[PDB]
RNA sequence: AGGGGAUCGAAGAUGAUCAGAUACCGUCGUAGUCUUAACCAUAAACUAUGCCGACUAGGGAUCGGGUGGUGUUUUUUUAAUGACCCACUCGGCACCUUACGAGAAAUCAAAGUCUUUGGGUUCUGGGGGGAGUAUGGUCGCAAGGCUGAAACUUAAAGGAAUUG
């Protein structure tokens, strides 16, 4: 039987999108599907910054960031514990954490 | 001796309500399986089945037995009950018990010439318990009840004279059959015919004119 | 249920809802009797006689509980301007 | 770890709802009470149970609990809750109105103070 | 049939004013709407009186016919409505239910709560839920304190105040006991107020 | 076996058979 | 399946039986006669029970 | 597209006096809905219905009373010989002591119960129960 | 509604369409087709009669075991060779 | 068939892994991947749910159109017009609760208005195998598509849910 009424993710009203690769697998699978996260984070970490704010030129200057929006897939994004197995109701909760 | 926790049950032990339908006419909650004892003595029990199941300890396995009682007259009141429990003997008399509690009443009717006293039922009326589903007829006199055993048997404590059936799903489970051969006959009751048409003003409900004479120790 | 000769048979005479007209069920232990106390000249209230409706197990469960009554307690003069017919 | 079991609360919260101000806040006079006004089998848990109980007192004495109450505490909130200050509604310069609601006393057959907004 | 002393008197309809239960929710809801006064701008509902005031006379009349006084359970799970039953309690019979429902108290003999009464009125329809779902088990007629977004499900006579808060919940109450005395009992002379205050029915903590 | 793969033998057996039959025209 | 199988004990079992003949006996009554045999027994003078009243036990339970 | 008009009618009936309302709108008023309703309000299953003047085909609004289990029609309106006409209320009717199998005779829209009596016979239309 | 058509003149449609799907009904099929004539071993008819050619061990299915008694025969009518079982114990002595 | 052939890459080749490893992983690479003209007609071509017509219950977002609002925000002075707000209301993509009702259940605003069995209408199924097989016919350059048996065989095959 039906395990999700949503069957994958969202289509309703297309049949078909086109597909894109999953950023560690390598696979592919459509855009509608698809674990999806906007990996931002400084370029010199965190620890660093005593070593960088210090040892340059410019006042204080502005630390500049990197911007991956990662695609995974139900494969490679329950391995990486992107997402996990969720009770049989708690799978309904379309709920960002 | 019988100690009533119930309302209902106090005003019927104390001889304040005497008859069955003074309980279904106000709907009354029945609880006390000592109730319909009093009021409806003369009840008669059959036994239908005992059918005993299985499952799981947690590593291996459980298992007990399951009974199937009806009760009634042979007039109007008649109820079912299905208890399972670790004894065959004690299962038994328990349903006895949630069969009593169960009754539920008739109306048994003419099939046509209204010469003394009903024949038949009301109407057509069906039940139903997942797949089975019993269908209930009207039928002349001479004929008979027309079902399988078990339903004949719960139509003969229901005290009917001639009916046709016409079942359909899975007849086999006897626990679904019974249930809706049941779920039809205490649904002659639910059809407004134009006998029923006329209006009554309502009466006040046992629970109230005695009421003083039932409440709370 | 009459018969052959006049005779009253039917065990029993099931009440009637009064929102609807519908049976009230022998097992409709959602549906209910509400009893209106009846007024004498100026305030005191009359055990004994009370101004009565039946509601149903359907109208009751489908939220109709209010409306109905309110409608039913117009009607026979328990209120006055409280619910319009015409809407 | 020191989990009392229920057989010790469960007697403990039955000690303070039956002999409350007979008890106190000390160990060893509860005790003695228990030989009197009750019956317990074994002198470790007489102790076990008279320890509880006497741990509950000294919260009693701070702040009600939550399952238990007795009589000497019944009355004494039935004395709190009967406060009734100089008023509330009163008036404090007429009754400030909102909009409609007046149109709703407007349409209502009543005199009643006003105000706008 | 109720005589012309019944009627609303702006007395008590300032207490009313006063109190705030004039002051509905934003969410109509289908079977509120016939209470709906008109709508607020700046998104709130106003709510009638005249309608509010006649319920609760009805209410208070349902709440008399009935015989024995202290069958008539009032609940309030919440907090707000809570002291205020326990002095509707006081006055007319009625055995209140402060706080905790626990399931089981309509069905269920054996258990230590089995209120079986013959009326019930409650508080708030939604957090006292369970306490109306239990009374459509067994044939108990409901009174019921209703907002404009409330679950109108087996509950007759609703009496449209604000259970929101402030002293709605208290007032209305507090009237509805007034009024059960009013009408026989030991009041009369529906005309004159009462040595009672209003402050005795709101909530604490503090 | 894989019903995709039962077809591919299926479909293994009927071109043989197309070539043993044509063996006599 | 093997379809030819061992034919040699044709016929084992009542090949050696041990012969045993039929007592003989009175016969019983034939026609309208044995329907009233079986009347005034199986439900008239009536014999063991058990509470269902049994029919053909030998041994019983004693 | 619309092709009873009588069956889409009675169904807002039924589906109205079921779902505990006691008057429907109907569309679209036709003469045959008309007679129908009639011989359905003489044995006391409706109210009065009032007919609409839209400059269209017609509205009907009727008034009910509770005491409707099924109105409902037959389509299609099947030949019935004056012999067959028991077969059906064998058939469809709850019970031989009442109820109502509407036809539709050259003498015209009655019930079986009338139809008897004339001693005609049409072409089934509906029943009431 | 119900899918099938249900208007007054569908008749035509109504009978075809189940002589169509009659076809699925087994025994309605076998009848049709003659199989009970053709591919029978006896004509159809209730008995048939032939030689016996050879007697055989058949040796029963899972999950019992033994070796059931059976001849081959030669149905006179047909020419049809057919094995039957002889039933009863060493009946398979009274025949050769 | 011609053009194009960056990429990735069936075949194949190679390096490892393994007891074996024709694989998975690594590298190399044909056809292919693009296109143009022709073919092919099939996919879990999915919502595994025919189409039109009516009816039965609430909640809120969002898309398109329209409507009403001595609304908000816009010029250098507050009118236009732009967006934005609120209410409405058609026609959408969906969601939420609900469950009167239905269902074997899972579940469903239809999968409801069905033993109280009829609005119109097309299509398909009738235990599991044998088998999409054989045979004829037909369309295709081909691969293949469409059409489609029986002999014999078998008591289960199968669905949803529950507990281990
Ligand atoms: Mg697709
Ligand atoms: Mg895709
Ligand atoms: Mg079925
Ligand atoms: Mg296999
Ligand atoms: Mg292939
Ligand atoms: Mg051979
Ligand atoms: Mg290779
Ligand atoms: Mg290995
Ligand atoms: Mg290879
Ligand atoms: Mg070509
Ligand atoms: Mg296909
Ligand atoms: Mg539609
Ligand atoms: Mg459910
Ligand atoms: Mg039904
Ligand atoms: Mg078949
Ligand atoms: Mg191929
Ligand atoms: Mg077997
Ligand atoms: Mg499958
Ligand atoms: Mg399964
Ligand atoms: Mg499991």
């Amino acid at each position: 039987p039906k395990k999700r009424a949503s069957n994958g993710r969202n289509k309703k009203g297309r049949g078909h999108v086109k597909p894109v690769r999953c950023v560690n697998c390598s696979k592919s699978i459509p855009k509608d599907k698809a674990i999806k996260r906007m990996a931002i984070r400084n370029i010199v970490e965190a620890a660093a910054v005593r070593d960088l704010s210090e040892a340059s030129v410019y006042p204080e200057y502005a630390l500049p960031k990197t911007y991956n929006k990662l695609h995974y897939c139900v494969s490679c994004a329950i391995h990486a514990r992107i997402v996990r197995v969720r009770s049989r109701e708690d799978r309904k909760n379309r709920a960002p954490p | 001796g019988w100690v009533p926790v119930t309302k209902l049950g106090r005003l019927v032990k104390a001889g304040k309500i005497t008859t069955i339908e003074e309980i279904f006419l106000h709907s009354l909650p029945v609880k006390e399986f000592q109730i319909i004892d009093t009021l409806l003595p003369g009840l008669q029990d059959e036994v239908m089945n005992i059918k005993p199941v299985q499952k799981q300890t947690r590593a291996g396995q459980r298992t007990r037995f399951k009974a199937v009682v009806v009760v009634g007259d042979s007039n109007g009141h008649v109820g079912l009950g299905i208890k399972t429990a670790k004894e065959v003997a004690g299962a038994i008399r328990a349903g006895i018990i949630i069969a009593k509690l169960s009754v539920i009443p008739i109306r048994r009717g003419y099939w046509g010439t209204n010469l003394g006293q009903p024949h038949s039922l009301a109407t057509k009326t069906t039940g139903k318990c997942g797949s089975v589903t019993v269908r209930l007829i009207p039928a002349p006199r001479g004929s008979g009840i027309v079902a399988s055993p078990a339903v004949k048997k719960l139509l003969q404590l229901a005290g009917v004279e001639d009916v046709y059936t016409q079942s359909n799903g899975k007849t086999r489970t006897l626990e679904n059959t019974l249930k809706a051969a049941f779920v039809a006959i205490g649904n002659t009751y639910g059809f407004l015919t134009p006998n029923l048409w006329a209006e009554q003003p309502l009466p006040v409900s046992p629970l109230d004119i005695y009421s003083d004479e039932a409440s709370a120790q | 249920m009459e018969n052959d000769k006049g005779q009253l048979v039917e065990l029993y005479v099931p009440r009637k809802c009064s929102a609807t007209n519908r049976i009230i069920k022998a097992d409709d232990h959602a549906s209910v009797q509400i009893n209106v106390a009846k007024v004498d000249e100026e305030g005191r209230a009359i055990p004994g006689e009370y101004v009565t409706y039946a509601l149903s197990g359907y109208v009751r469960s489908r939220g109709e509980s209010d409306d109905s009554l309110n409608r039913l307690a117009q009607n026979d003069g328990l209120l006055k301007n409280v619910w319009s017919y015409s809407r | 770890g020191r989990v009392r079991t229920k057989t010790v609360k469960r007697a403990s919260k039955a000690l303070i709802e039956r002999y409350y101000p007979k008890l106190t806040l000390d160990f060893q006079t509860n005790k003695r009470l228990c030989d009197e006004i009750a019956t317990i089998q074994s002198k470790r848990l007489r102790n076990k149970i008279a320890g509880y109980t006497t741990h509950l007192m000294k919260r009693i004495q701070k702040g009600p609990v939550r399952g238990i109450s007795f009589k000497l505490q019944e009355e004494e909130r039935e004395r709190k809750d009967q406060y009734v200050p100089e008023v509330s509604a009163r008036s404090n310069g007429v009754l400030n109105v909102d909009n409609q609601t007046s149109d709703l006393v407007k349409s209502l057959g009543l005199k009643l103070p006003l105000s706008v907004i | 049939s109720l005589p012309a002393t019944f009627d609303l008197t702006p007395e008590d309809a300032q207490l009313l004013l006063a109190a705030n239960t004039h002051l509905g929710a934003r969410n109509v809801q289908v079977h509120q709407e016939p209470y709906v006064f008109n709508a607020r701008p700046d998104g709130v509902h106003v709510i009638n009186v005249g309608k509010t005031w006649e319920k609760l006379v009805l209410a208070a009349r349902i709440i008399a016919a009935i015989p024995n006084p202290e069958d008539v359970v009032a609940i309030s799970s919440r907090t707000f409505g809570q002291r205020a039953v326990l002095k509707f309690a006081a006055h007319t019979g009625a055995t209140p239910i402060a706080g905790r429902f626990t399931p089981g108290s309509f069905t269920n003999y054996i258990t230590r709560s089995f209120k079986e009464p013959r009326l019930v009125i409650v508080t708030d329809p939604r957090s006292d839920a369970q306490a109306i779902k239990e009374a459509s088990y067994v044939n108990i007629p409901v009174i019921a304190l209703t907002d404009l977004d409330s679950p109108s499900e087996f509950v007759d006579v609703a009496i449209p105040c604000n259970n929101r808060g402030k002293h709605s919940i208290g007032l209305i109450w507090y009237l509805l006991a007034r009024e059960v005395l009013r009408l026989r009992g030991a009041l009369v002379d529906r005309t004159q107020p009462w040595s009672i205050m209003p402050d005795l029915y709101f909530y604490r903590d503090p | 076996m894989r019903a995709k793969w039962r077809k591919k033998r299926t479909r293994r057996l009927k071109r043989k058979r197309r070539k043993v039959r044509a063996r006599s025209k | 399946a093997k379809v030819h199988g061992s034919l040699a004990r044709a016929g084992k079992v009542k090949s050696q039986t041990p012969k045993v003949e039929k007592t003989e006996k009175p016969k019983k009554p034939k026609g309208r006669a044995y329907k009233r045999l079986l009347y005034t027994r199986r439900f008239v003078n009536v014999t063991l029970v058990n509470g269902k009243r049994r029919m053909n036990p030998g041994p019983s339970v004693q | 597209t619309r092709s009873s008009v009588l069956a889409d009618a009675l169904n807002a009936i039924n589906n109205a006096e079921k779902t505990g309302k006691r008057q429907v709108l109907i569309r679209p008023s036709s003469k045959v809905i008309i007679k129908f309703l009639q011989v359905m309000q003489k044995h006391g299953y409706i109210g009065e219905f009032e007919y609409i003047d839209d400059h269209r085909s017609g509205k009907i609004v009727v008034q009910l009373n509770g005491r409707l289990n099924k109105c409902g029609v037959i389509s299609p309106r099947f030949n019935v010989k004056i012999g067959d006409i028991e077969k059906w209320t064998a058939n469809l009717l709850p019970a031989r002591q009442f109820g109502y199998v509407i036809l539709t005779t050259s003498a015209g829209i009655m019930d079986h119960e009338e139809a008897r009596r004339k001693h005609v016979s049409g072409k089934i239309l509906g029943f009431v129960y | 509604g119900k899918g099938k058509p249900r208007g007054l003149n569908s008749a035509r449609k109504l009978r075809v369409h189940r002589r169509n799907n009659r076809w699925a009904e087994n025994n309605y099929k076998k009848r049709l087709l003659g199989t009970a004539f053709k591919s029978s071993p006896f004509g159809g008819s209730s008995h048939a009669k032939g030689i016996v050619l050879e007697k055989l061990g058949i040796e029963s299915k899972q999950p019992n075991s033994a070796i059931r008694k059976c001849v081959r025969v030669q149905l006179i009518k047909n020419g049809k060779k057919v094995t039957a079982f002889v039933p009863n114990d060493g009946c398979l002595n009274f025949v050769d």
